[PDB]
RNA sequence: GCUUGACUGCGAGCGUGACGGCGCGAGCAGGUGCGAAAGCAGGUCAUAGUGAUCCGGUGGUUCUGAAUGGAAGGGCCAUC
RNA sequence: UGAGCCUUGAUGGAAGUGUGGACGCCAGUCUGCAUGGCUUUAAUGUUUGAUGUUCUAACGUUGACCCGUAAUCCGGGUUGCGGACAGUGUCUGGUGGGUAGUUUGACUGGGGCGGUCU
RNA sequence: GUUUAUUAAAAACACAGCACUGUGCAAACACGAAAGUGGACGUAUACGGUGUGACGCCUGCCCGGUGCCGGAAGGUUAAUU
RNA sequence: UUUUGUAUAAUGGGUCAGCGACUUAUAUUCUGUAGCAAGGUUAACCGAAUAGGGGAGCCGAAGGGAAACCGAGUCUUAACUGGGCGUUAAGUUGCAGGGUAUAGACCCGAAACCCGGUGAUCUAGCCAUGGGCAGGUUGAAGGUUGGGUAACACUAACUGGAGGACCGAACCGACUAAUGUUGAAAAAUUAGCGGAUGACUUGUGGCUGGGGGUGAAAGGCCAAUCAAACCGGGAGAUAGCU
RNA sequence: AGGGUGACAGCCCCGUACACAAAAAUGCACAUGCUGUGAGCUCGAUGAGUAGGGCGGGACACGUGGUAUCCUGUCUGAAUA
RNA sequence: UAAGGUGAUAUGAACCGUUAUAACCGGCGAUUUCCGAAUGGGGAAACCCAGUGUGUUUCGACACACUAUCAUUAACUGAAUCCAUAGGUUAAUGAGGCGAACCGGGGGAACUGAAACAUCUAAGUACCCCGAGGAAAAGAAAUCAACCGAGAUUCCCCCAG
């Protein structure tokens, strides 16, 4: 008796497993109960893409924003005036916020926790190595140019 | 009556047969145990004298495709 | 003393049984032995020491072997 | 706890002292734990049997209650107890004049006893 | 008191009493393929079976054999694999 | 009739009349007889039905060997001998008869075995609901009172009314004798006899069904039947016997 | 053919051969209306607790035999042209 | 269809017919008490009792009619538990019982024979039970044959004691 899993189960659970049990510890608590499903075509031949919707398709197909990366490319030069002062400094703070939020300009708007600061980004005024790195997989390269007024 | 009930399997009669061929009638009889099992579809707990092998069945076809029959052949249950 | 005739296949002709069967048997064929040889030996001086059939076991056989080739099984011979 | 299967185990960053285990062809060693400059027996894993515990969820209930129902039956429901036991089917060892079918010779100075049977 | 209605009324059966033994109750047990029922709307001071047969004084020795009770370590052993 | 043997005092038959027992189907072999002849003959079926057609097929002319196989030979055997069984025997199909086989198999006859039903209007137990027991006797327990005791025990009168208690009708039963024995009666009559408030007796209805019931137990009773009822069936059981 | 008629009848009677006849009711054939069934064509599909198997029986002429085949009370259990 | 008739033992009596329904024969109907599957309930078969209706009504009586069970379906109702079922009522359909054999299926003896008796036989017979039709059953190869081929089933004759 194989039949699919619904739930935890013991030594046994993959809200979708495929594991061959009594028939006795089936059709009397596995199922009728609530807790798994007998394996017959239906409950695979139509129902085995169910699993396979994601891991193969919802992974590779999911253009919905993960294509970011790749669409922040063309820039004027990301540069943020931080402002400079007492012999040429920082009047700002040139972090996180602004970094992500360097993309208000054409009313667009993109991710922000996609920072690249190994540290705490330091005060100075050049281009920042920040790489605006969007989904945890691919990356990204924005500048950043601290000035004045 | 000692039905299967889901196969329809009755008490056969045979020989008991012992050494030196002794013919004795004796007749065999199904298992049976009556069990509880659940539609889950119709919502309810239909206790049928099923049968071993018997049950077998309602776990090969479905405890609804058993009943499919049954009352198809207008059955109790 | 030396040996294996307590051999194998057959058997003119008889005896004795209701029958099943039992007994005597010269001579023939093949191979033995003993003897210089003629010749004798097919168990014991003879007459008791025994169990039919069936069902099987074993060895042998190119007899048969259910479409065909094998095989199981069967037959035949020896034997338990 | 058997037995398997096989992965990690012994003979076929560095010295120097302790404390277990294996027997020692014994005085020899093997191998583990600080400081100091394939073949034997296991350990986890995993399987699969032998017991034996616990569980509930089949199954039992001739406990209690509810409804059908102003029924002691029966069925459904709830709860409690018991519980993979009991019990039943098939197979199987024992027991089994409780029951059944039968057998249990002939000769013979009647039969039997005694004796006999080739 | 009971008995062979129709050749036996008895020394026979029964009896109150005694003893053994089984039964914890869905009892043992019995009728019944089963459902169910009796036992009992009783529950060990109860119920069944067996033998002895008021009461009095009593009821010895033997457990080898058969049966029953307990053990069940070891030997032998079914189906099954 | 049966017997070695019967007038036999051994069987059977009162007599008469009618009935009463070797049959039938199929198969196999003989004998007679007819047909045809190394050939004979069809079966079902068709049918223009006792024809005619149909030769599927059966028997015979070839046998020997376990068989393969060979063939007037063939087995046996290493043996081309001997020995066994064969080889210049006419068969075949009807018709009638003798015998045999399967059948009830000449006819009549068991005690019994099995299957399905009918019976507790008799009787045996039990269940429910009703009825019955003239008369006469004994006189337990308990109680009251007197006595008595510390109180109890204990005691005595009276009261009281127990009992598978006593005598004895009905009612129940059945120990003895005679008579009856083709009876008045398929168990009774007559004279005695036992119980008679009890494990008593009786009416009505009910419940247990045959290997089963019920039984204070004799195998007793279960419809004049019981070591396994009655009725119908298997059934013409079987009968080396009369 | 046969039967009756005062004894045995072709020609007395009833029949007999033969030839005829149905308001209606019906068996069965056809043929048609109604209802239902649904024909045909292209491309598909092809009978799982089943076949087999172990245990116990039963049916096959076949008494487990070397015993094929069929059925199944019980435990199992496949390929899928 | 007809000159004769009112069945028989049964005459007689009162009658009916001879041209057309006098009798009688055949088809179709009407009525068809009570018992009996028996069906409103009960019951010692042919009898006792009831509910709901109903018309002529002396308008009460009368009598008559429907009311069994189960199955399918439909509608309406409707517990334990929202639901939903279970259950309940109604209606329309159909079954019920009987009957000679033959037929299919469930179950299944013994006497007997074996010169005894267990295997075996009798015999899947007798018998019990269920069901069906005019027939039943069976039936279009997962058949058979033998390297040629046959082509569902059924019944008869052979094969063959
Ligand atoms: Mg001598
Ligand atoms: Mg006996
Ligand atoms: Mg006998
Ligand atoms: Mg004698
Ligand atoms: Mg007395
Ligand atoms: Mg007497
Ligand atoms: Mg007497
Ligand atoms: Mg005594
Ligand atoms: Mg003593
Ligand atoms: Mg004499
Ligand atoms: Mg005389
Ligand atoms: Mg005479
Ligand atoms: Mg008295
Ligand atoms: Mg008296
Ligand atoms: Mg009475
Ligand atoms: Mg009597
Ligand atoms: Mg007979
Ligand atoms: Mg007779
Ligand atoms: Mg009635
Ligand atoms: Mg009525
Ligand atoms: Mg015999």
């Amino acid at each position: 008796m194989q039949v699919i899993l619904l739930d935890k189960v013991a030594n046994l659970g993959s809200l979708g497993d495929q594991v061959n049990v009594k028939a006795g510890y089936a059709r009397n608590f596995l199922v009728p109960q609530g807790k798994a499903v007998p394996a017959t075509k239906k409950n695979i031949e139509f129902f085995e893409a169910r699993r396979a919707e994601l891991e193969a398709k919802l992974a590779e197909v999911l253009a919905a924003a993960n294509a970011r990366a790749e669409k922040i490319n063309a820039l004027e030069t990301v540069t943020i005036a931080s402002k400079a002062g007492d012999e040429g400094k920082l009047f700002g703070s040139i972090g996180t916020r602004d970094i992500a939020d360097a993309v208000t300009a054409a009313g667009v708007e993109v991710a922000k926790s996609e920072v690249r600061l190994p540290n705490g980004v330091l005060r100075t005024t050049g281009e920042h190595e920040v790489s605006f790195q969007v989904h945890s997989e691919v990356f990204a390269k924005v500048i950043v140019n601290v000035v004045a007024e | 009556s000692r039905v299967c009930q889901v196969t329809g399997k009755r008490p056969v009669t045979g020989n008991n047969r012992s050494h030196a061929l002794n013919a004795t009638k004796r007749r065999f009889l199904p298992n049976l145990h009556s069990h509880r099992f659940w539609v889950e579809s119709e919502k309810r707990f239909v206790t049928l004298r099923v049968s071993a092998k018997g049950m077998r069945v309602i776990d090969k076809k479905g405890i609804d495709t058993v009943l499919a029959e049954l009352r198809a052949r207008g059955e109790k249950y």
